[PDB]
């Protein structure tokens, strides 16, 4: 409570009219963090783990949202605030009650620290409304976001590569997701999405959407370590010296070996990675550096400073998306428990086809219509929609 | 002729990823981008189901 | 000569200061382990944090 | 389920007869295809659909 009160004091100072506001809004951010950590417990679900990064994601996530944001209100920081909330901590959740569990510790918390009646709904929808297309991240339609995402949608199918696609409100809550969490300052993602879920494909279209260098590690049973430090080595150099922004997706196909796992439990967890550059080539990064710094129109001193500024670099430039299938496999486990992994990753759980969705992907699949005859019986006995056509039988058939 | 095991360089073979040119058609595999024919075909065959 | 504690230095960074990975806010815990380290590298044995 | 809603299917139906081609059969079983309604179901699935 004291460490981030430092933090809320720091980032308020875009808000000075809430500066008072400065405690409650730790204390609830802590209270949160402990009582989620005490009621989503590893016995439930091996991802459910909090750490005071949960705590640092958290500010940091209300720090951009507030700069790049509209003038606020105190519900428009306090609503602002269980976005960050709901992203940083509940995602991660599966089913149901679980969720709804950490919708009413929300109401709870908002209530025991910051008395404000002028609130809304708090659930998850009715909030996190992420602007994007809007460019200042505000509030936003919903009518307005499925068809910017629709028709951006559209022409990233066309453009980009073609693997025939669906649309879904699935899909859109999950973009919006994705999107806000590469926003975000020092941030990874990993998507647990069971498979054919479309959740690599997804971050691909948020990579094109944000025009992010995609970058995902080529690999076989002969891949070295050599091989995937290159790969790292050479991201990392675009996402300092050129300035490129890339977005690294890492599927659970690509791992041959745990040696992934590892080199990026640090390039993760901290900005850096010290054994990358070494030898000579450390000079070589060096030089670039310099360059590239004074060429910005700073020239720094030390070393160290313009190595603090590299990694400065690395850490907003460069954001990685994990993608796994099933967490409950030893192979897929191995990458979940490793906390650098879990910790500096935002986990966002998507699952098997939502049985509504699987409606809406088949009959926009059955778009085309050489459907023919009648219905002899409009149905009459007895979830994909209310049933008339034969259409409507065929996907429920299905 | 081995299934059992498995490397993902074939990951982008056996999903349906192509960079389409006016002509050519190509596949990325680990560091290399190799054309693919058309008249290629692919079986992938295993022995044990265990 | 005297024995006193818990006297820590007053941080205040300005906001794009906030979002370096490279931070550290200083606790009590901070300084007490910060000190630790120290005078367990000053006599040569080694460290392991777990 | 085809009954449950309303659709109608051949009541008297069987895969193979439906997909395959006396020569596909003929040609299959050439090839070194062992004679059973399985393999020539499977044979059918392997070739017969590609994406
Ligand atoms: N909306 C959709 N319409 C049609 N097919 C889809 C759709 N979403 C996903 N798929 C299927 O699933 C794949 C989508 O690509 P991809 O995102 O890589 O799946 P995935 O969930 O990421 N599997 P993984 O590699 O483990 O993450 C394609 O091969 C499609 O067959």
């Amino acid at each position: 409570s004291q460490i981030y009160e430092i933090y809320y004091k720091a980032i308020f100072k875009l808000v000075p009219e809430f500066r008072s506001y400065t405690e409650p809004f730790a204390r609830a951010s802590v209270h949160l963090y402990n009582e989620c950590k005490a009621r989503y417990s590893t016995g439930l679900q091996s991802h459910y783990l909090f750490s005071p990064r949960e705590l640092t994601r958290l500010v940091r996530g209300v720090y951009t949202a507030i700069n790049t944001g509209p003038r606020q209100t105190l519900r428009s920081l306090i609503r602002l605030w269980a976005y960050e909330a709901w992203r940083i901590f509940a995602d991660r959740l599966v089913g149901v009650k679980e969720k709804n569990s950490f919708e009413q510790l929300l109401y709870e918390t908002v209530d025991k620290y910051l008395p404000n009646q002028d609130l809304g709904n708090i659930s998850s929808t009715s909030l996190l409304f992420s602007g994007l297309l809007s460019l200042d991240f505000k509030e936003v339609n919903k009518t307005d976001l499925v068809n910017f995402i629709e028709e951006r949608f559209k022409t990233f199918c066309d453009e980009e590569l073609e693997v025939p696609m669906v649309i879904h409100e699935s899909m859109v809550d999950h973009i919006l997701r994705i999107d806000r969490a590469l926003k975000q300052v020092q941030g990874h993602m990993m998507l647990i999405g069971a498979s054919r879920t479309g959740k690599t494909i997804l971050t691909r279209f948020v990579a094109w959407l944000n025009g992010l260098k995609i970058v995902q590690p080529k690999i076989h049973r002969h891949s070295n370590l050599s091989d995937f430090d290159m790969i790292l080595k050479k991201a990392i150099s675009d996402c300092s010296l050129k300035e490129s922004r890339t977005c690294l997706i890492i599927d659970e196909s690509n791992i041959l070996e745990t040696a992934f796992l590892e080199r990026m439990n640090t390039l993760l967890a901290n900005a850096d990675i010290p054994d990358l550059f070494q030898g000579e080539e450390y000079d070589k990064l060096l030089n670039n550096l310099r360059n590239k710094t004074r060429s910005l129109g700073l020239l720094l001193d030390t070393e160290q400073e313009l190595y603090d500024w590299f990694v400065g670099e690395i850490a907003k430039n460069l954001h990685v998306v994990f993608t796994i299938c099933d967490p409950t496999n030893n192979k897929s486990s191995a990458m979940i428990s490793s906390p650098a992994l879990f910790n500096r990753c935002i986990i966002n759980w998507m699952g098997d086809w939502d049985t509504k969705t699987m409606s809406q992907v088949a009959n926009n699949m059955v778009d085309v219509i050489p459907m023919e005859f009648t219905d002899f019986i409009v149905p009459e006995v007895n979830f994909t929609e209310p049933i008339q056509t034969i259409r409507d039988a065929v996907v429920n058939i299905l | 002729q081995d299934g059992e095991f498995f490397d993902p360089i074939i990951s982008r073979l056996i999903s349906r990823e192509f960079n389409h040119a006016g002509n050519r058609v190509t596949v990325e595999i680990g560091d290399h981008e190799v054309d693919v024919s058309g008249d290629f075909k692919l079986f992938i065959h295993s022995c044990d189901p265990s | 000569f005297s024995s006193f504690c818990s006297e820590i230095p007053s941080v205040s960074l300005e906001a794009h200061e906030v979002m370096r990975p490279d931070i550290v806010i200083p606790t009590i815990d901070t300084i007490k382990h910060e000190k630790i380290f120290y005078d367990l590298l000053n006599s040569k044995r080694g460290i392991i944090l777990c | 389920l085809l009954g449950k809603f309303a659709v109608k299917y051949d009541v008297n139906y069987r895969f193979i007869d439906y997909l395959v081609t006396l020569d596909e059969k003929m040609k299959w079983l050439e090839c070194g295809l062992d004679k059973n309604d399985y393999f020539l179901e499977n044979m059918s699935i392997v070739m017969n659909s590609q994406d």
